């Protein structure tokens, strides 16, 4: 029973990394260290980034993981040996992905179903407020499990408003009504 | 005036929709380039279900991934940008049936181009319908009278039985289906439905100044009352063109599930290979024989399975179909044309060296041949032409050996002088469709040597004066031949007498 | 007849010359404030239906 | 218990079937999916690893949803035999289509089972007189062999096919099957016309024959596996029953161009031309089944469609290998209005040899070879200058050859409704004087039409005696 | 750059652990990919090229391509048996056939297995497959005749003991 | 391209001056003329001819396009036309030029039609006339097409051609049509290539011309200005 399906490319290696952690949970403490060791990628951003290059070695990516080692506790259980095998396996580079992605698969894990409230222009705390208890409380949700909210700045859009998430969406905002105003408009 | 805004606005209220609108399916388009586009998302997708994207045009997904699903487009790739917002619709890939398309022109989806409001559909239907089995079907038994003379002649056409016309470019392939539904406003004036004959032509790839001289010149002779046009021209997408022969199809089907009998007119199914070999080498899968991939002849198979003669348990519904294929050069040995010969009831080959000698219809009747259609020729054609095809291939026979410019004895001289008649008898302006009445006394002067002492140039001004003759006076034998469709021995000799007579001049 | 369908179709365009002119006479409006106030009372509408 | 599945992926009629259960389906096992149409079912193609596994569909695949649940039937598909299966019009699956009720079979045997091996086979020389006038002479059909009609577009195989049957069918003794592959949809309904009004179908008696169908309406997956179905069925009377069977194909083409059409999304390179690379094992395992073994005499007669007439096309080639009696079926002999258009040259047999039809049987048809290659031959000289510039002797020998391709052709009693003429049922002794009488010369004096669609050389003699008293 | 073959659930899962359990295979091999009677396995570093290798179906396949990652082996009968994960078992033998004198007037496969059924095979000895061609030094230009029979055979083409010729 | 409403429903004919034109192989007011024959013949003089005799006749303008164009002879070309008159450097010039020459990569000649057929657009769309596009060579822009659909790593298809073979020439073909603000007529040469006509750059463009026009040698070589065959220049609108 995997959880929700990173879906092949390159989360295969974030998909068997939780699969095989989770068997004996650690998820959390094995999360913390992939939080921990994507900060200090990220408080070393040059060649932390800047060495996750393809060109390098066989034996300088593995010096590479025993200087993230070299961090004190940085790596911790599996983590370590993802990447021993992802040193060698030269797939370094396309870690942050790894990252984000095991963040997704956690987060699903706590249930906190992302959304979003797309506009033209940030709005007032009280539509946030009450819109994000709305789809809390809504059927979507079905409780027990959290409910991000993000809005957006979009000037593709022309104005009103949209909410996302769980690929289900309602837009009421403008830009599309004044299309649907174009269209019924456009026959004879 | 404001009774469009007024209609418009009551579709303004129906855009109640977004007091419903929670779609399952919304997701964002991954990459779209080369009239493919590979969406993220949509995770109770349904397989060849529509879609639409955020810029209006819709598309089919065709092949579902794990990870993603390729949509096909609908249309240009300028409209789509990467990023977007992919609603579904719900459905797999359905068109508007019903009464009301007849008249109308429409898109391969049912939008009217015709600019004549919306469409009076009564349902909507999927586009990759299974073909009836073998049990739900009859054989043929009752004509399709086309009003040419040498069709009606020699492959006469039963009610679904699916007939080939091919040809070459500009060789008047197309006036022959024309003037088929052209003769069918005889029944389509008429009052029984299963006397009537709905038509559907089917313009795919090609000019729009052509479909609309075309819609045109139906409306002329008012053939307009019972056509249905479905136009997939040669700016659309490929898709498009793809696509639109099975919508007519579903179209035509509606008809023929209504025990009505209906025809259909494929024009033509070799831009439809082009285009579909288009898609599959935009998907990258590998071609085959003159680079088609292998499966196009399980797609003009596919098409073309769904159109036949229904039995009484279904209603007795009809489905004809005529398909048309522009071939190169006149070869009938390229990978295209061989598959639909080996699917369809029959040919109607055009040579082009008869339309280079103007003779239109440019029937080679050689190649030209009908499967089952014998068993539903009008009674009395039968009657009158079982020599009529052996006459003209023995006058084939003496046609090439005739060159050499030796004489001959009275035997083959004869078939030769009465196989000129035959030969410049069977001639036919465009939009000069014949009724069977008027067709078999022409049969019947040709076959009994009346027309050997009239001169070979004076065939043309003697076939409407000898059926102006008759319909001055020998109108009652029209109207026999027109109750009957069967020449009694009675009717045979009043017909005798009645040529005869004017074959005296 | 073929008159009275051209008079209808130059309508139907001087129409939609109207039609861009009503889309700018919303372009300019404070509804681009007031109808995030319909989004939220109208996603309110649909999420509370569930 | 319930091997459950999940759908991943779905392209055209390849769906991939995702396993969390360790416990994967072997290799041309059947699933099947519950569709609001019902049901659908799926073949085991290959095990993509992941216990993730890509299958072949037996049916269209519209509006599937990934993750949808797959249910294992455990083994192959299954299909009902016996004399219970006689008369009843059979799906791919083993489903009566003839809406008479369910094939209440005893037993339901896989279709993919072993060919007999080498221990098992059986030779024979038992020729099947045919009344066809150049099969009699030119290829003469081995009974329990195999017997191939190549030909390329509409250029009367399925007439042939039909005309062979009559002849046959009736005075067999044995049983038959009919397996409609890929083939028009009206030609399985005037057949089945066909076999209720000779009686070979009796709707409520014992019927003789057994009708597999799935037409070119049908996606490729239904129509890879017909054949194989048609096939469980006939070497079952082969084996149960120990009889005669008379296995009738149409079009063995179509099984594989069905193999190729899902190799290129069955992730196979693309082989030679545009064909799967498995097209010769597809079809060893296809032939091989059909064979005659000690225990049961098969008969078996195969259409084979030739793409726009390429005989040099690798599926055609590689079906010369199969077959025991080749006729191939030329379209300018049919543009000369010869029915057959069998060539005369091309057409072979394991059979034809002066111990086996007799040594006078052997001669006239190697005279009749050697004229008609010598007529092939001066083709050129006839095209360019004409009878004109030959010699005298080879005037005579072109003049013998074009009488004798005319009395090639044959009246078919199937195809009178494209002649208006009774069909020849002509011996093959009496053939075998005619042509001896002709390659004599005794009819030199009869004109070359007066051979044309023609029975017996009494026939040529009543015809010419017709021109003589008409054309005067 | 694109996914790579050694990449897949069941792999990296027990690589993760620590365990190395590619280490352990060298004798045996799992199936990774049977489809079309091609066998992507798993294991088998002490395999050899071209060498004969057995199924835990009873199948017996041959190991063409050496991927650093798995082995292609081709299946000497059907794939009807063989399934993923399956255990391989290495022959430790190169493709060898048996010979001798009592092959006369026997029927037999690719394999020496007698499919003419008249009892099992009395062999020799075991050659390899893939025999190098004898050199230049060991050979004798052709002299001695063959006897075929045919007229214009003998006549216009004759062949001797030893050459090689194309029947076309 | 216009839609299908705005079709006129009947082609014309557009009267250009030449008798042999007017007479055998008669042009619809928005159709298609396949030119043949090679240079020399005074094939740039029949066509700087139908210039004027568009320009006295209906008024309308024309706009020559030259798609891989070589430079020199669209540079002598350029000098004729000044000298002869329909260019006039100072006055009213009767025409507008685009050269794509042949040094530009395949995107460029990939789209000098299309923008030769928008500026013919426009003249038709905004004063009502009836503009005459003229195309060389719509071959070498059919080999344009192939080119770009080959450096994107498509598949190539039949010949060697795009795969998107009839869809690039029905976006190229339905933009030019009749109105009824007015019509673009265009004449476009036809390099048959290597002699074949089952070469489907032909058998493409043969399903849109609908009048054709053979400026053989025969003709020209009897002195005889224009040098139109009379038998093979043929129309679909001699009816
Ligand atoms: N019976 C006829 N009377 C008058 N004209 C005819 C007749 N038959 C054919 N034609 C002429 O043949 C020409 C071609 O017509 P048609 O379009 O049917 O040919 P086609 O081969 O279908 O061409 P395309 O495939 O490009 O449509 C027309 O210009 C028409 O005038
Ligand atoms: N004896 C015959 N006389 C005349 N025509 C025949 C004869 N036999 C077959 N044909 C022609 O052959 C065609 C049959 O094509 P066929 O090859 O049987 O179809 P398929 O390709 O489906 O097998 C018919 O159109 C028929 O006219």
């Amino acid at each position: 029973p995997p959880p929700v399906r990173l879906f092949g490319v390159e989360g295969t290696y974030a998909t068997a990394l939780y699969q095989a952690a989770a068997k004996n949970s650690s998820i959390d403490a094995a999360f913390q260290s992939l939080q921990k060791v994507e900060s200090t990628v990220k408080k070393n951003p040059k060649l932390g980034h800047l060495l996750l290059n393809p060109a390098l070695s066989l034996k300088d990516r593995n010096s590479v993981i025993d200087a993230i080692v070299e961090t004190h506790k940085n790596l911790d259980g599996y983590v370590v040996n993802l990447l021993k095998v992802l040193s060698e396996n030269n797939r370094l580079g396309c870690f942050e992905k790894i990252a984000s992605d095991f963040g997704v698969l956690n987060d699903a894990h706590n249930g906190l179903l992302k959304g979003t409230v797309t506009s033209a222009e940030p709005l007032d705390p009280k539509s946030f407020k009450r819109i994000e208890k709305a789809l809390s409380a809504s059927k979507l949700v079905g409780q027990g499990k959290s409910l991000k909210l993000e809005n957006v700045v979009k000037p593709e859009i022309k104005g009103g408003l949209i909410v996302e998430l769980g690929d289900k969406t309602v837009d009421l905002s403008i830009s599309t009504k004044i299309q649907k105003l174009n269209k019924v408009l456009e026959d004879s | 005036k404001a009774q469009p805004t007024e209609v418009s606005s009551i579709l303004e209220e129906r855009i109640g929709v977004s007091d419903e609108a929670n779609l399952n399916e919304t997701g964002r388009v991954l990459a779209v380039g080369d009239g493919i586009a590979r969406v993220f998302g949509l995770n109770n997708i349904q397989a060849e279900e529509l879609v639409e994207f955020s810029s209006g045009v819709k598309g089919m997904a065709l092949n579902l991934e794990p990870g993603q699903v390729g949509i096909v487009l609908f249309g240009s790739d300028r409209l789509v940008k990467e990023g977007e917002l992919v609603k579904r619709t719900g459905n797999i890939v359905d068109v508007p049936v019903g009464p009301g398309l007849l008249g109308r022109v429409v898109d391969a989806l049912g939008n009217p181009i015709d600019g004549k409001g919306p469409i009076d559909a009564a349902g909507r239907s999927r586009a990759q319908v299974k073909a009836p089995g073998i049990l739900p079907r009859r054989s043929v038994h009752e004509p399709v009278q086309t009003g040419l003379k040498a069709v009606d002649a020699l492959v006469p056409i039963g009610r679904g039985q699916r007939e080939l016309i091919i040809g070459d470019r500009q060789t008047g392939k197309t006036a022959v289906a024309l003037d088929t539904i052209l003769n069918q406003k005889r029944w389509n004036n008429g009052s029984d439905e299963s006397k009537k004959l709905y038509c559907v032509y089917v313009a795919v790839g090609q000019k729009r100044s052509t479909v609309a001289q075309l819609v045109q010149t139906l409306e002329q002779h008012d053939a307009m009352k019972y056509s249905i046009i479905v136009a997939a021209t040669a700016s659309e997408a490929a898709p498009l063109q793809y696509l639109a022969p099975f919508t007519a199809a579903s179209i035509g089907e509606w008809f023929r599930d209504n025990g009505k009998h209906a025809l259909i007119v494929y024009d033509d199914l070799s831009k439809q290979a082009v285009a579909y070999r288009q898609l599959s080498l935009l998907l990258r899968r590998p071609p085959g024989r003159e680079a088609y991939p292998g499966d196009v002849f399980y797609l003009h198979s596919r098409l073309l399975e769904r159109a036949a003669k229904l039995s009484e348990k279904e209603g007795s519904g009809s489905l004809t179909a005529l398909p048309v294929i522009e071939t190169q050069g006149g070869d009938v040995s390229a990978y295209i044309p061989t598959n639909v010969i080996s699917i369809t009831d029959g040919q109607i080959f055009l040579e082009a060296e008869l339309f280079y000698k103007g003779i239109r219809p440019a029937i080679n009747v050689g190649l030209s041949v009908s499967r089952v259609g014998s068993a539903a020729q009008v009674k009395a054609l039968k009657q009158v032409a079982g020599s009529l095809k052996l006459f003209l291939a023995q006058y084939r026979e003496v046609a090439a050996f005739a060159q050499f410019g030796s004489d001959l004895d009275a035997s083959t001289k004869q078939t030769l002088v009465r196989g000129e008649r035959l030969t410049q008898l069977l001639k036919q302006n465009q939009y000069s469709p014949l009724a069977t009445e008027e067709q078999v006394p022409l049969i019947y002067a040709g076959v009994n040597g009346h027309l050997d002492g009239i001169e070979l140039s004076r065939i043309g001004e003697f076939e409407s004066s000898f059926l102006s003759y008759l319909k001055s006076n020998h109108n009652e034998l029209l109207t026999e031949i027109r109750e009957k469709g069967e020449l009694s021995k009675e009717l045979l000799a009043s017909l005798k007498s009645a040529t005869e007579s004017f074959v005296a001049t | 007849v073929r008159y009275e369908a051209s008079l209808r179709q130059l309508e139907q365009r001087q129409l939609a010359k109207s039609v861009i002119s009503r889309v700018q006479s919303e372009l300019g409006n404070p509804k681009f404030q007031e109808k995030v106030l319909q989004q939220s009372i109208s996603e309110i509408e649909q999420l509370l239906s569930k | 218990t319930p091997i459950t599945g999940k759908v991943t992926a779905v392209i055209g009629a390849i769906v991939d079937v995702h396993f969390e259960q360790s416990e994967l389906p072997a290799i041309l096992n059947a699933l099947e999916i519950k569709t609001p149409q019902g049901k659908l079912v799926l073949e085991v193609a290959q095990h993509l690893g992941e216990n993730t596994v890509r299958t072949i569909a037996m049916d269209g695949t519209e509006g599937l949803v990934r993750g949808e649940k797959v249910l294992d039937t455990g083994g192959p598909i299954s299909v009902p035999v016996g004399r219970e299966t006689l008369g009843r019009i059979i799906n791919v699956i083993g489903e009566p289509i003839d809406e008479r009720g369910p094939i209440k079979s005893k037993l339901r045997k896989p279709i993919h089972a072993d060919p007999p091996s080498f221990a098992e086979q059986s030779t024979s020389a038992e020729i099947l007189e045919t009344g066809i006038k150049v099969v009699d002479l030119l290829a003469p059909y081995a009974r329990g062999g195999k017997i191939g009609l190549f030909g390329g577009a509409g250029v009367g195989k399925t007439v042939f096919i039909q005309e062979l049957i009559n002849n046959i069918a009736k005075a067999h003794g044995g049983f038959s099957v009919f397996t409609g592959v890929g083939e028009r949809t009206r030609e399985g309904n005037d057949l089945y016309r066909e076999m209720k009004e000779t009686g070979v179908i009796n709707l409520e008696g014992e019927s003789k024959v057994a009708l597999v169908f799935g037409q070119m309406n049908e996606p490729p997956g239904a129509r890879a596996r017909v054949a194989l179905t048609g096939l469980t069925i006939a070497e079952y009377f082969r084996d149960e029953e120990g009889q005669d069977v008379l296995l009738f194909i149409d079009n063995i083409f179509r099984f594989t161009q069905a193999g190729s059409e899902v190799s290129a999304l069955l992730g196979r390179i693309p082989s030679a031309v545009g064909y799967q690379p498995t097209l010769a094992t597809d079809m060893g395992l296809l032939q091989e089944r059909i064979t005659t073994t000690k225990k049961g005499s098969v008969t078996s007669v195969q259409a084979v469609y030739v793409p726009a007439d390429d005989l040099t096309d690798p599926a055609p080639a590689t079906t010369f290998a199969h077959l025991d009696a080749t006729t191939v079926l030329s379209r300018g002999i049919s543009e000369l209005g010869i029915y057959p258009a069998v060539d005369p040259l091309d057409s072979k047999s394991r059979l034809l040899d002066a111990a086996v039809v007799g040594q006078e049987h052997y001669d006239v048809a190697s005279k009749v070879q050697e004229t008609l290659q010598t007529y092939k031959s001066l083709q050129d000289i006839i095209a360019i200058l004409g009878m004109d510039e030959l010699s005298e002797q080879d005037k005579l020998t072109v003049e013998r050859a074009r009488k004798i391709q005319r009395f090639l052709s044959q009246p078919f009693a199937v195809a009178e409704v494209f002649t208006g003429i009774p069909g020849k049922l002509v011996r093959l002794k009496d053939t075998v004087a005619s042509f001896k009488a002709v390659l004599e010369g005794k009819y030199d004096n009869i004109p070359e039409h007066a051979f044309y669609m023609v029975g017996g050389i009494e026939d040529v003699v009543a015809k010419a005696e017709k021109l003589a008293a008409e054309a005067n | 750059t694109k996914a790579q073959p050694t990449e897949v659930s069941s792999i990296l899962e027990e690589r993760i652990k620590g365990v190395s359990d590619e280490a352990n295979l060298n004798e045996t091999g799992r199936v990774l990919a049977v489809g079309d009677g091609i066998a992507r396995v798993f294991g088998l570093n002490n395999i050899q090229a071209e060498e004969l290798v057995e199924f835990s179906s009873g199948v017996k396949g041959m190991a063409l391509n050496l991927e650093p990652g798995q082995v292609g082996i081709v299946l000497f009968g059907s794939d009807r048996l063989v399934k993923e994960g399956e255990l391989v078992k290495r022959t430790g033998n190169i493709v060898d056939v048996p010979v001798g004198p009592g092959l006369l007037g026997r029927v037999v496969d690719a394999l020496g297995n007698p499919i003419d059924g008249k009892g099992p095979i009395d062999a020799a000895g075991r050659s390899r497959a893939q025999v190098k061609a004898p050199g230049i030094l060991p050979r004798r230009s052709v002299h001695e005749p063959v006897q075929t029979g045919l007229k214009a055979v003998d006549a216009l083409v004759p062949i001797g003991r030893g050459q090689r010729e194309l029947i076309i």
